[PDB]
Formats: structure tokens, C-alpha cells, sequence
């Protein structure tokens, strides 16, 4: 939908898979009950990376309509969330220097360098690919 | 007519220095005159004490003279508080003197002697002094036995026994002050706000606000009140209970577009977080979500007339904010969803 243009039920759609993220366990393995993934739809990276492509996929779209804040709020939980993507501190670090540079700007820039793939999906790893921007590391020396 | 007055103020005066620990000079000739002049002023309140000019010149004596004094400073002295209060001055006038320890030893022989002489008169045609102060002990004793044996804090306050009793001392109290026209009710109400508990006092003005009228002029100025000083009303919605709320608002549709108004800033500075999957508030004192829902449901389990106007007031603050239809981006949407 975000790229036929409707910005309401593209944040409908990220909102619901965060619901069934959060207030939602996939590694219930308390009763066998069936077939199942064994691996690809229950690692914790999975879940955590999908987490954090949806936020991500959301605060662009408050970016678009104008909601700085949230947009924030969705980064920072990002960031909470997978501190090893990278993506996430560079979507929040543009939010911070659009708004206010200096103090929390380099606050991040230490976390990155104090933490400086495994086996994931191919529907997630290709998801990150395509929304990733191509000025990441230029961005990021900056 | 005339003759009353230098009679009422002078022994008004006789009360207030009753209560105050100067008595030195006092003998049972001073306690005999006291007696003698409160008599004649329980005997006036039986002959001539209703349904003339004598009964509202009176009035205009008392509660003139209880907003001269006003409640300010030099002394917060009570007074005989009202008309009825003249058909047992005496009795005041008695218990004061018992309660001043300063009394000299003759006076208190003189005093009770004269109070409680015995069963020498056990005949006598007028309800005499002994057997007032006998029912007063019996209706004390009773009050103090049904409060700890068979009195519940009713959750209902508006059917509750002692809410009620303040609430009908409120509105008596506001009745006079509105027939004197001195001053106006809401400098009075304004006082007393600043002078006594808050908390308390709202449940009585919350209750106030409901008893049916007796002579609802009274309620009516409380309604003015409240619409005046918004400070209050802050913490009126926030202290009570829901139901009180509701039903005073039903009552009252001049405090409906206010209260929803009050709820409606109080959901936008809430934010939500997804891990929790509840709404909260950035301040400790901002309501939280299971308080307004409690507030908002009792709304709509309420008379049509509100209804159409809490679900109207929700549904344009919904769209204000987008109209989504999913939670985790409008309060108001998890609100009307939470609602059914
Ligand atoms: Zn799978």
C-alpha cells in the first residue's frame, strides 16, 4: 500500500503486525499439535529483526504525514529492540539532526561503536535490502 | 417589635463571652438573669415565632449578625446559628457554661443546682431544662451506638445518612444567605474552600446537588459556582466516584459539555507503548486508563439525552485524529472499542 500511496491503511497494516508481535508469542512449543516450522518461523533474530522492520516501516510514514515524535518514539523502540542493525540508528539519527543534532546525535554515535545475519529468512533479509538506504555508512561517518 | 432587639443582642453577647475564660466577676445572680432572659426567648419562638414580621426581622438580626462577624480573625465564635436555635438558647447557654473551667465553685453549684434540681418537680406542664439535656444524652448515646453497631459506609452517597445531613445543613445555609442578599452565595462558598476539607466537602456538594428541594434554588447556585471557578471542578470530576458523576451531570446539563470537556484533555496527554499493551501518562498524576473507562462507561450506561452526547464527543475527537479503525493510535478508537 505505502508504495500504491495510501498512507492510512499502510500504518493500519504495520500497526496489526505489531499487535500480534508484542501481544503474541510464535515460540509456543507447549503442545505438539501439528506440522510446524522448525526453524524459520520461530527464531527469536527473526522475531526481533521483523520487529524492527515494522517500526521502521511505520516511522517513515509518520515521517511522510508530519509526526517527528512518533516517528521518534518507533525508532527509539527500534533501537531498543535490535541494537545491531544499524538501519534503525540511522533513521533515528536523521530524526535527531532534523530536530535536535547535537547532544543525542553523539550520545548514539558512542552506542554504535561500543557494540562494533545469523541464519534468517528470506522474505526478512530481503525486506531490509530493499527499504535500507544505499547513504547508510556516508551518513553514519558523518 | 422594637423591644426584642436590646433583648436578642444583649444576650447574644451574655453566649459568645459564655464560651470564653474570663469569668471571674460571674455569681448565680448573673446565671439567674441568663436563665431568666433565655426563657423569655424560648417562650417568644412558641408564641410568636412563625408567620409574621417579628420571625424575618429576627432573621435579619442573626444572619446579619453571622456575616458582620463573617468567620475572619478576631474570633470564629458560632453564635445561636439561626431561629430555630431560639427555642433551646438555654440549653447552649447551659452546656457552654459545664465545658469553661474557668467557672467559680458557686456559679457551677448555683448552675447545676438550678439545671438539675431532682424529682421534686418531676411535674411540670413546659418540657423543662433537666428533661432537654436527659433527650439530648439518650440522642447522643444513640448516635454514638448506631454508628459503631449497624452504620455501613453506603457506597451510593447520595442515599448515605451522614452526607445527607451536611448536604441539607449546606442548602439551609445557602437559603438564608440568598433571602439576606448582603453578600453573594459564591463569596461564602468561595471561603469556606479555602477554610475547611476538600475532599470532604466536594462529596457534600456532589450530594448536595441531587437532594430534591424542600422549601433547587440552592443547587442552582452551586451550578453557577462551579461553572465560575474551574479550579474546582478540576478536582471534582478527578476525587468522586463515577456513578455520583453521572447522575449529578443527568441532573444537571449545564456541567455536561465541562465534563466531557475535562475528559477529553486528560485522554490526549496519554501515550502508548507497545510493549504494554496499555495506555499511560508521562506525569504520575495524569488518570489513567482503567479510571476513564470506569468514567466513560458509566456515561453511556446512563439516561439517552447523555449518551448521544459522550459517544458525538468521542467519535469527533476520534476523527480529529485520524479515523482508524485499529489500536496503538488513537485513545478514542480503543475507548469506543473497548466499550463494546
Ligand atoms: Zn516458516
Amino acid at each position: 500500500w505505502v508504495q500504491l500511496g495510501a498512507q492510512k491503511v499502510a500504518i493500519s497494516e504495520f500497526s496489526r503486525c505489531l499487535e500480534l508481535l508484542f501481544r503474541a508469542t510464535p515460540e509456543e512449543k507447549e503442545q505438539g499439535a501439528a506440522f510446524n516450522c522448525e526453524q524459520g518461523c520461530k527464531s527469536d533474530a527473526a522475531l526481533q529483526q521483523l520487529r524492527a522492520a515494522a517500526l521502521i516501516s511505520r516511522g517513515l510514514e509518520w515521517v511522510a504525514s508530519g509526526q517527528d515524535t512518533k516517528a521518534l518514539q518507533d525508532f527509539l523502540l527500534s533501537v531498543q529492540m535490535c541494537p545491531g542493525n544499524r538501519d534503525t540508528y540511522f533513521h533515528l539519527l536523521q530524526t535527531l539532526k532534523r530536530l535536535d543534532r547535537r547532544d543525542e546525535a553523539t550520545a548514539l554515535w558512542w552506542r554504535l561503536e561500543a557494540q562494533t545475519l545469523w541464519s534468517l529468512p528470506l522474505y526478512l533479509e530481503s525486506y531490509l535490502s530493499w527499504i535500507r538506504p544505499s547513504d547508510r555508512d556516508a551518513f553514519l561517518e558523518e | 417589635m422594637e423591644s426584642l432587639l436590646q433583648h436578642l443582642d444583649r444576650f447574644s453577647e451574655l453566649l459568645a463571652v459564655s464560651s470564653t475564660t474570663y469569668v471571674s466577676t460571674w455569681d448565680p445572680a448573673t446565671v439567674r438573669r441568663a436563665l431568666q432572659w433565655a426563657r423569655y426567648l424560648r417562650h417568644i419562638h412558641r408564641r410568636f415565632g412563625r408567620h409574621g414580621p417579628i420571625r424575618t426581622a429576627l432573621e435579619r438580626r442573626l444572619h446579619n449578625q453571622w456575616r458582620q462577624e463573617g468567620g475572619f480573625g478576631r474570633g470564629p465564635v458560632p453564635g445561636l446559628a439561626n431561629f430555630q436555635a431560639l427555642g433551646h438558647c438555654d440549653v447552649l447557654l447551659s452546656l457552654r457554661l459545664l465545658e469553661n473551667r474557668a467557672l467559680g465553685d458557686a456559679a457551677r453549684y448555683h448552675l447545676v443546682q438550678q439545671l438539675f434540681p431532682g424529682p421534686g418537680v418531676r411535674d411540670a406542664d413546659e418540657e423543662t431544662l433537666q428533661e432537654s439535656l436527659a433527650r439530648l444524652a439518650r440522642r447522643r448515646s444513640a448516635v454514638h451506638m448506631l454508628r459503631f453497631n449497624g452504620y455501613r459506609e453506603n457506597p451510593n452517597l447520595q442515599e448515605d445518612s451522614l452526607m445527607k445531613t451536611q448536604a441539607e445543613l449546606l442548602l439551609e445555609r445557602l437559603q438564608e444567605v440568598g433571602k439576606a442578599e448582603a453578600e453573594r452565595p459564591a463569596r461564602f462558598l468561595s471561603s469556606l474552600w479555602e477554610r475547611l476539607p476538600q475532599n470532604n466537602f466536594l462529596k457534600v456538594i456532589a450530594v448536595a446537588l441531587l437532594q430534591p428541594p424542600l422549601s433547587g434554588e440552592g443547587s442552582q447556585v452551586l451550578v453557577h459556582w462551579l461553572l465560575g471557578n474551574s479550579e474546582v471542578f478540576a478536582a471534582f470530576c478527578r476525587a468522586l466516584p463515577a456513578g455520583l458523576l453521572t447522575l449529578v451531570t443527568s441532573r444537571h446539563p449545564a456541567l455536561s459539555p465541562v465534563y466531557l470537556g475535562l475528559l477529553t484533555d486528560w485522554g490526549q496527554r496519554l501515550h502508548y507503548d507497545l510493549q504494554k499493551g496499555i495506555w499511560v501518562g508521562t506525569e504520575s498524576q495524569d488518570v489513567p486508563w482503567e479510571e476513564l473507562h470506569n468514567r466513560f462507561q458509566s456515561l453511556c450506561q446512563a439516561p439517552p439525552p447523555l449518551k448521544d452526547k459522550v459517544l458525538t464527543a468521542l467519535e469527533t475527537c476520534k476523527a480529529q485524529d485520524g479515523d482508524f479503525e485499529v489500536p496503538g493510535l488513537s485513545i478514542w478508537t480503543d475507548l469506543l472499542l473497548a466499550l463494546r
